[PDB]
């Protein structure tokens, strides 16, 4: 089936000229993407507190609904309400603009993650470029709130977080670089279809271990889960001068990059839209499968079902490893990073290159 | 000539629409505030006195040092890319070359690794 | 904003909240860049005037006021 | 769109960057215009390698290169710079006039 | 490996860079895990290396002319010499800054490092077929120089200078690289020059910008007359052997990257900058000659002196014939020997003494003679004594100026000559003429006129070498003026 | 009809951006605001790399000139920052008014230079691909300058990690001539 | 040197096994039940 293929003829039929209708097809799918990732942070506020909660032996928020799952959207709703404060200083749209910087390009990278063959945004060449290009950003709109935030404390905790964010990123483009080898591609529709050809033996979990450990260390450095950097030097980084409104800017721009990384390691890797038994066995044991759509529903359902699962995997996985791990401190989390994940990283996209040009059979060829 | 790729529209289309709705919500949490802004008495963030200290910072290297190896590895990785992308029936004289690239470039970061390049005491 | 970063040692107040788990107390940190060089602390956010609440009080008027002298215990000065 | 008005802006630009390179009121902003007079050339490459050239492009490839050329130029004339504010108290490019004749 | 991608390849004529590259390998390798307590066999195999590196192109010079790289190097005869031209002004510069730069207090490994990076560079752009490779060795060539002047660490005057050459450098590099855009967009797409060349007989005004915008930074590396106010504020504030490398090295590497490629770029349009070249070497010679009369500074004499002998080597490139460009070729190479002599006696002097002003040169017949002897004997064949090489060469030089049909660049020559012999003899008589009684302060308490301490007997034997060679090359040249000769019938 | 509008109208408005934030940069006289402008005239050239063909060589535009230049402009702008009061000199509009003229002569040459020489427009379409072919070019064409770059930035980081050293030890040389030279300095003195 | 490589990969590996045994425990905490009250719904017996 397709909806766009008859909502053009749909369209054609009630006459139009072909260029005005379908210019206004995509906004409702690109405001639908953006209303499920708002849900998707609803949910993900409620889950780490909740999780958080049930580590420490409680109870989250109640009394606010059922359960209170209404709580990250009472905070939203409340957080827009609060008075905006400025400091004594200069550059009062300086300040204003600079949560604006950090928060545009992050949720900008939206158009990479898919969902299945067609319930995806943009697939063109090298989406992995979008990805890293466009997150390694926010270290310029985060010392535009340093400068701007006009403190001697802020601004070198700003300074500090933008050092420590900056160089976890050659060691998540040399994993990104390590998988698009064996691929022979950059965008993620050929790497989800090298690992969905086969079952749970062609997933790039176990054809690159290290990569897989590199990218989830970088992951959880860059989204700011195991450095603390929200104590910090006086009292927090890059905190204590805005209102409600920057703050749950922020909030949101941190679970939005969360549940970016939680979908895009899990892609990268893992693998979403992917089975363990193959498609093709279960198509040629049930009947005809080529243009039945009532099995087609089920298993592109299956298939959100199975990105979702790995999604909320990763996300319970990373909440929970955040207080099993004890806190270490910038200074070593850089060195541990500098002289742990590039170097491994090299050699491992060595080995991988040494194994692909040995026996080029089980790999991207 | 002509423009013709896989697509650009959604590019441009998500980035108007994710471009209007921040200051848009900045205009509704102006519209919806209590009173208005101007605050009477505007001061700084301390903790629990007044300034008493300096506006200054202590001159360090350690920030630019780590920009300078970043840039020098972004720069080397954007040269990395070509050749994994095209390594599906090149060869192995490439390996090779990019085999002493890398080496090099290893050699670069020994360099970087033994002297006080990039140290937080 | 004003910030002149410049060749001379930095002056680090910390205030007397510390809102972890300290009182209050005002520490002036000197320093030259990653360490300590030196520390002034600064008291007289708890100064309650205990031994003038005895000039005047009998034994059994004086126990709540020498439990709360020292939070943790009490019973150690009672 | 046509080749003769992104040449246009390529000229435009790179006289902003002589400008800028010429007066400046400073040294970084010195190092930035550089980085718009170098810019520049790679829209000039751009825009020949889209038009003039065919299916075996290169321009691209000597853009690629001039941006790793551009930013290498970035970091030494940073290194550079550095120094004078150790060495020297002022920052201002008129205050060097020691090596005269 | 295959046998057929390697004969495709032809890697063969890159075995001297592949081996300097090997030795700087070495050198840091051994900078790294040593330290500063082996800088007494780095610099000693950095010149065997230099010499197993020069050694070898004899049998790359008894070979065919092919291409390599699928048409990106040429390999000639000319590529060789002045690869050869380039490791002999980066040996001597060894052999000058070993003991100058434990003097300074730097480490030596991280200077030869950039040193060795500087003559492979310029071993690379000595020949430079393809236009992006001319661009990246160029600037190599330049970041090396950039990075050669502020060795001082927080020395006001080098730091001071750096600034002012990064600037004047990136004005021309940006110049340069407009003008090789334009001549990239003015065919048909190649790259190649004799692809480029092929297709650019039409004479259009945007090939005479683009020649233009192109001559600019070429002659900004060339320091002729437009282009030459970097040098007196670079020259005096740089360190000496830094200075010494760049005043022959990157001058040889300018003039071989003028030569190729108008050569291979442009055979229409001579005619059009050949009265530009005639305008610059008239302008060049009379402004060097005539403001250097009035500089009290040595090494500031020096340096104008250096702009004024650049523009002789333009009335060889003036001329079309093909005797004309043999006249440069022997020019450089005695003006290699000229320059490394004359910066190995400033050297000394200012190693011994410390500051090397004019006035104070008086008072050197009695304390040390070789070292005012060798100084002689150096500036008399910079000034054109006929016992000495270079007149040699510049009676070879008005000889082909006067049969090419210049007779006025050769007038003016002789002039400026004239001129510039009054303040070429100028050192001299403050050296061998000053009576006792006379000389400035400094100079009476010398305690060093034997050499014993770390490594001066290099630095002494170099200089006896460069004496010995430039007064063996005016009476005894007859192989030169033939390995000058073979290796420039290749030009068209 | 209606995709070259909005293309020419998405021109139109980045070289508008182009031109402005050029503008900006260097008459506005603060230096944080010219490195934001600068930063935006990165981001609008990005968008006009987008708009025509390229997408790697954009996306390295983006990556190189977004995460690691600008940052590390910034970084040197955060670095030096200095209340001082620039002195009126005695001599400043000549100097503009000639740098005008001489900017206003180039453009003027440019353009005359443009509209006098014609160019061969081809008439095929571009590859829809743009990372193969180039990372095909790498080890055909230009093989050399793909390691002598890695060369020269391997020279560029070890002289920037020269220039970049504290130098906190102090150790005197032994002394060779009459007057000592101070650690870490030039023989030549001056008068 | 090879002796501090192998004293440092053991130190790697016990940390990981720490890491392994807090991931363990965090496991652990998750089986019993909250021993906290509600407000105003189970208030405490005074003495
Ligand atoms: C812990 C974290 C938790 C996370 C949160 C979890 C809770 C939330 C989970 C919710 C599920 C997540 C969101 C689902 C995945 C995103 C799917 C999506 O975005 O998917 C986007 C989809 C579009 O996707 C696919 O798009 C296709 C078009 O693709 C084309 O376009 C695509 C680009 O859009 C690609 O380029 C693709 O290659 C190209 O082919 C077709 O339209 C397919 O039908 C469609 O499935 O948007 C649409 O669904 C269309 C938009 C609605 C339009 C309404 C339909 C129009 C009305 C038609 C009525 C017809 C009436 C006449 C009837 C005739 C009567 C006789
Ligand atoms: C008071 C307020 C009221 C609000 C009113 C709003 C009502 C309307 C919104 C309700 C949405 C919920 C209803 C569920 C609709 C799900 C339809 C579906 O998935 O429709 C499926 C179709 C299938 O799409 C077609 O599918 C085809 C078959 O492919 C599929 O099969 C192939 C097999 O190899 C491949 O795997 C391929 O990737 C996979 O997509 C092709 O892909 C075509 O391109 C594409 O058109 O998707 C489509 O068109 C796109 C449909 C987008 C739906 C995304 C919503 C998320 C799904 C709900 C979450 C799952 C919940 C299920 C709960 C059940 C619990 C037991
Ligand atoms: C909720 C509502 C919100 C409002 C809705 C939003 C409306 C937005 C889009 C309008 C819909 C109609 C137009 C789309 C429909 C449309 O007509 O597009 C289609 C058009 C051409 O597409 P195709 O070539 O596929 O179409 C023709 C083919 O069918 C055959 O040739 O696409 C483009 O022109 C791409 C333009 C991208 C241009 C390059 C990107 C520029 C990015 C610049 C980045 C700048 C950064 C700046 C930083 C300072
Ligand atoms: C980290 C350390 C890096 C140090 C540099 C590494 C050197 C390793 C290889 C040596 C290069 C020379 C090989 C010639 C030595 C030699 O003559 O070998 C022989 C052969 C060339 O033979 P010809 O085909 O010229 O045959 C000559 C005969 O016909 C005459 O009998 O070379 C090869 O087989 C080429 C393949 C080597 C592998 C590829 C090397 C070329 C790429 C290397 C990078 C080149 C640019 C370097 C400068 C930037
Ligand atoms: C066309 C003209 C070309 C001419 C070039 C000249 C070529 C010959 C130059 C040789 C003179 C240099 C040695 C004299 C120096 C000399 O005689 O003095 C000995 C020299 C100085 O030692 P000291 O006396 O300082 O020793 C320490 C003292 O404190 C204890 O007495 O020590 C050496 O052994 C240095 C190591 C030389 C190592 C030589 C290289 C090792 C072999 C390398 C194989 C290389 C393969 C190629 C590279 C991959
Ligand atoms: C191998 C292929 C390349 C060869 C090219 C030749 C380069 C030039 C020669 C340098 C080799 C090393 C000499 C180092 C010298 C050396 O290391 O010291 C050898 C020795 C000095 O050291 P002693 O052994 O006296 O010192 C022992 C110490 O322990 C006392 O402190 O003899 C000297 O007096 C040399 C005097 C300079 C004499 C220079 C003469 C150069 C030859 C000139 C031939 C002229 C022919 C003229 C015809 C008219
Ligand atoms: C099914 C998928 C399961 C994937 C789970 C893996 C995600 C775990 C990543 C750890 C995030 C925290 C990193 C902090 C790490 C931390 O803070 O300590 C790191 C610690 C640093 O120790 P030091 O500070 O002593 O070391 C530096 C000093 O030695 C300076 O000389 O040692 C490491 O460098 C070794 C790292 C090994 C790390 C191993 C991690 C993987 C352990 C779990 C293996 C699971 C196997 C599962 C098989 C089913
Ligand atoms: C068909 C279908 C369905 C179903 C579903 C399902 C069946 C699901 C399930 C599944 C699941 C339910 C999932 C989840 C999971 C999670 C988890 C469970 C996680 C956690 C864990 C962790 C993270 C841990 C860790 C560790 C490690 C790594 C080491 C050792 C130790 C431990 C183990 C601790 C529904 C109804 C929806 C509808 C649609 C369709
Ligand atoms: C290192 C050292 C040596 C060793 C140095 C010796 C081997 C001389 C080295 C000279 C080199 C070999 C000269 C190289 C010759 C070149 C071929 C010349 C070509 C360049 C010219 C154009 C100048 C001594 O002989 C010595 C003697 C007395 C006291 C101290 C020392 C001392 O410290």
């Amino acid at each position: 089936i397709d909806l766009q293929g008859q909502f053009i003829s749909a369209l054609q039929s009630l006459g139009l000229s072909h260029d005005l209708a379908k210019l206004l097809w995509l906004p409702l799918p690109m405001l639908m993407m953006l209303i499920v990732a708002t849900v998707g942070v609803l949910v993900a506020v409620w889950l780490e507190r909740k999780i958080s909660a049930a580590v420490q032996q409680r109870i989250g928020p109640e009394y606010i609904g059922p359960l209170g799952i209404l709580a990250p959207l009472a905070d939203g709703l409340k957080l827009i309400f609060k008075e905006d404060v400025l400091p004594a200083n200069s550059d009062r749209w300086l300040f204003t603009l600079g949560p604006a910087v950090v928060v545009i390009p992050v949720f900008l990278s939206y158009i990479i993650v898919p969902f299945g063959q067609n319930l995806l945004i943009s697939n063109l060449a090298m989406g992995v470029f979008l990805w890293i290009a466009l997150s390694s950003i926010a270290p310029i709109g985060l010392l535009m709130a340093g400068y701007a935030s006009n403190n001697k404390y802020s601004l070198l905790g700003g300074l500090r977080a933008a050092a420590q964010s900056i160089s976890y990123e050659i060691p998540l483009a040399l994993a990104v670089l390590a998988v698009a080898m064996m691929s022979n591609g950059l965008g993620t529709v050929e790497i989800v279809e090298q690992q969905s050809q086969y079952g749970i033996l062609s997933w790039n979990v176990w054809r690159q271990p290290i990569g897989f450990l590199v990218f989830w260390i970088a992951a959880l450095a860059e989204c700011e889960r195991l450095p603390f950097d929200l104590e910090e030097e006086l009292v927090a980084g890059y905190q204590t001068e805005y209102a409600g409104m920057k703050f749950a800017l922020f909030y949101l721009g941190a679970y939005v990059n969360l549940v970016l990384s939680a979908l895009l390691v899990s892609v990268l890797y893992f693998g979403g839209w992917s089975f363990p038994i193959p498609l093709e066995t279960i198509a040629n044991l049930l009947g005809v499968s080529e243009t039945n759509p009532f099995l087609q529903i089920a298993f592109a359902v299956l298939g959100i079902t199975m990105t979702l699962i790995k999604a909320y995997f990763f996300v319970f996985l990373a909440i929970l490893l955040r207080w099993t791990v004890p806190r270490v401190r910038i200074d070593q989390l850089l060195d541990l990073g500098w002289k742990f994940l590039l170097p491994v990283g090299l050699v491992n996209l060595l080995l991988t290159a040494g194994l692909k040009l040995a026996f080029p059979v089980a790999f991207g060829g | 000539t002509v423009f013709v790729l896989s697509g650009y529209e959604y590019f441009l289309g998500f980035l108007i629409i994710c471009s209007l709705v921040p200051v848009l919500a900045l205009a509704a949490s102006a519209l919806l505030r209590p009173k208005s802004g101007r605050m009477i008495r505007l001061t700084t963030y301390e903790s629990g006195m007044e300034p008493i200290g300096g506006a200054w910072i202590q001159f360090n290297v350690r920030y630019y040092m780590f920009a300078l190896v970043f840039v020098i590895f972004d720069v080397e990785t954007v040269f990395l890319y070509p050749w994994a992308v095209a390594f599906h029936q090149l060869g192995l004289l490439a390996f090779i070359e990019a085999l002493i690239f890398i080496a090099i470039l290893v050699v670069a970061l020994v360099y970087a690794w033994r002297k006080r390049a990039l140290e937080w005491s | 904003p004003k910030i002149e970063t410049r060749t001379e040692p930095m002056v680090i107040n910390m205030g007397p909240h510390h809102p972890s788990m300290h009182g209050v107390l005002r520490l002036m940190v000197t320093l030259d860049g990653e360490d300590v060089i030196d520390c002034e602390p600064v008291i007289g956010y708890l100064h309650r005037g205990m031994e003038k609440i005895a000039e005047n009080r009998t034994n059994i008027m004086f126990i709540p006021y020498v439990s709360r002298w020292d939070y943790a215990a009490g019973m150690f000065n009672e | 769109m046509q080749l003769t008005y992104v040449l246009i802006l390529a000229a435009l630009l790179f006289c902003i960057g002589i400008y800028g390179l010429v007066t400046s009121r400073n040294a970084v902003r010195v190092l930035m215009s550089i980085e718009l007079l170098l810019n520049a050339v790679n829209l000039n490459l751009i825009g020949f390698a889209n038009y003039l050239d065919g299916q075996q492009i290169k321009g691209q490839v000597f853009a690629v290169f001039v941006i790793t050329v551009a930013a290498a130029e970035a970091a030494v004339g940073l290194a550079i710079i550095l120094a004078i504010y150790r060495n020297r108290d002022t920052v201002d490019m008129e205050k060097f006039n020691l090596l005269k004749w | 490996d295959l046998v057929t991608l390697a004969g495709q390849l032809n890697a063969g004529t890159i075995l001297p860079e592949t081996i300097l590259i090997v030795t700087l390998l070495v050198v840091l390798l051994a900078d790294l895990i040593q330290g500063r307590q082996a800088d007494r066999w780095t610099p000693y195999f950095a010149i065997v290396g230099l010499g197993g590196a020069i050694a070898t192109m004899i049998p790359l010079w008894t070979q065919p002319a092919t291409i390599s790289f699928f048409g990106s190097f040429i390999s000639d005869h000319l590529s060789l010499f002045f690869r050869g031209l380039i490791a002999l002004s980066a040996l001597g510069t060894i052999l000058m800054s070993i003991r100058y730069v434990e003097q300074t207090g730097s480490s030596l490994g991280e200077f030869m490092t950039i040193l060795l990076t500087a003559t492979v560079g310029g071993m690379f752009i000595a020949g430079a077929q393809e236009l992006v490779f001319i661009f990246v060795a160029l600037e190599t060539l330049s970041i090396a120089s950039y990075l050669l002047t502020g060795y001082t660490k927080r020395d006001s005057r080098s730091n001071e200078a750096a600034l002012k050459y990064l600037l004047i450098g990136a004005a021309s590099s940006a110049i340069f690289l407009y003008g090789s855009s334009l001549l990239y967009g003015l065919s048909g797409g190649h790259t190649q020059l004799p692809a480029i060349a092929q297709a650019l007989s039409s004479e259009s005004l945007g090939l005479v910008v683009a020649l233009v915008f192109v001559i600019a930074g070429i002659s900004f590396k060339i320091s002729a007359v437009p282009f030459h106010q970097w040098t007196p504020d670079v020259y005096e504030g740089a360190p000496t052997p830094v200075v010494a490398f760049l005043s022959v090295g990157s001058k040889a590497a300018g003039f071989a990257l003028a030569i190729r490629f108008l050569t291979l770029a442009f055979p229409s349009v001579t005619d059009q900058w050949q009265l530009i070249f005639t305008v610059l070497a008239i302008l060049s010679m009379i402004l060097g000659n005539v403001v250097a009369l009035a500089q009290t500074s040595m090494k500031r004499m020096l340096a104008y002196s250096s702009i004024g002998q650049a523009g002789f080597v333009m009335i060889g490139f003036v001329v079309g014939t093909e005797a004309g460009y043999a006249s440069m070729l022997f020019y450089l190479l005695v003006y290699l020997f000229m320059n490394l002599g004359a910066f190995t006696c400033v050297i000394l002097f200012s190693l011994r003494t410390g500051t090397d002003q004019i006035s104070e040169y008086a008072g050197l017949y009695q304390k040390d003679p070789l070292l005012t002897l060798g100084l002689s004997l150096c500036l008399l064949s910079l000034g054109g004594i006929p016992p000495l090489a270079g007149f040699f060469g510049k009676i070879y030089l008005f000889w082909a100026g006067w049969q090419a049909g210049a007779y006025g660049l050769v007038l003016l020559g002789l002039l400026t000559s004239v001129i510039s012999i009054y303040y070429y003899i100028r050192v001299v008589k403050m050296m061998v003429v000053k009576e006792p009684q006379e000389m400035s302060e400094a100079v009476r308490n010398y305690p060093e006129v034997s050499w014993s301490s770390f490594g001066l007997r290099p630095l002494q034997v170099g200089l006896v070498m460069t004496v010995i060679a430039t007064s063996l090359a005016g009476i005894l040249a007859n192989p030169l003026f033939n390995l000058v000769n073979t290796a420039v019938w290749d030009v068209p | 009809d209606l995709a070259t509008l909005t293309q020419t109208i998405t021109f139109f408005a980045l070289a508008a951006a182009v031109i402005i934030a050029a503008l900006g940069v260097v008459l506005l006289d603060n230096v944080v605001y010219s490195a934001f402008l600068l930063g935006g005239v990165f981001l609008s050239i990005a968008g006009l790399y987008i708009l025509m063909n390229a997408d790697f060589v954009s996306a390295a535009q983006i990556l190189i000139y977004v995460g690691a230049v600008n940052v590390l402009i910034l970084f040197a702008i955060m670095l030096v920052n200095k209340r001082e009061t620039y002195t009126p000199v005695p001599g400043r509009w000549l100097r503009q008014g000639g740098a005008a003229v001489v900017s206003l002569g180039v453009f003027a040459l440019l353009t005359k230079m443009i509209l006098q020489t014609p160019w061969q427009l081809s008439s095929v379409p571009p590859t829809p691909d743009s990372i193969t072919t180039i990372g095909q070019h790498f080890f055909s064409d230009f093989l050399l300058p793909f390691e002598l770059a890695s060369v020269l930035l391997l020279m560029a980081l070890i002289g920037a990690v020269v220039l970049a050293r504290r130098e906190l030890v102090l150790e005197p040389e032994p002394i060779l001539g009459e007057e000592v030279v101070p650690p870490l300095e030039l023989p030549e003195r001056p008068r | 040197f090879l002796n501090q490589i192998t004293n440092y990969a053991k130190e790697a590996v016990q940390s990981a096994k720490y890491i392994g045994q807090g991931l363990s425990v965090t496991f652990d905490h998750m089986r019993r039940r909250p021993i906290t009250v509600q407000y105003p719904y189970e208030k405490l017996i005074p003495s």
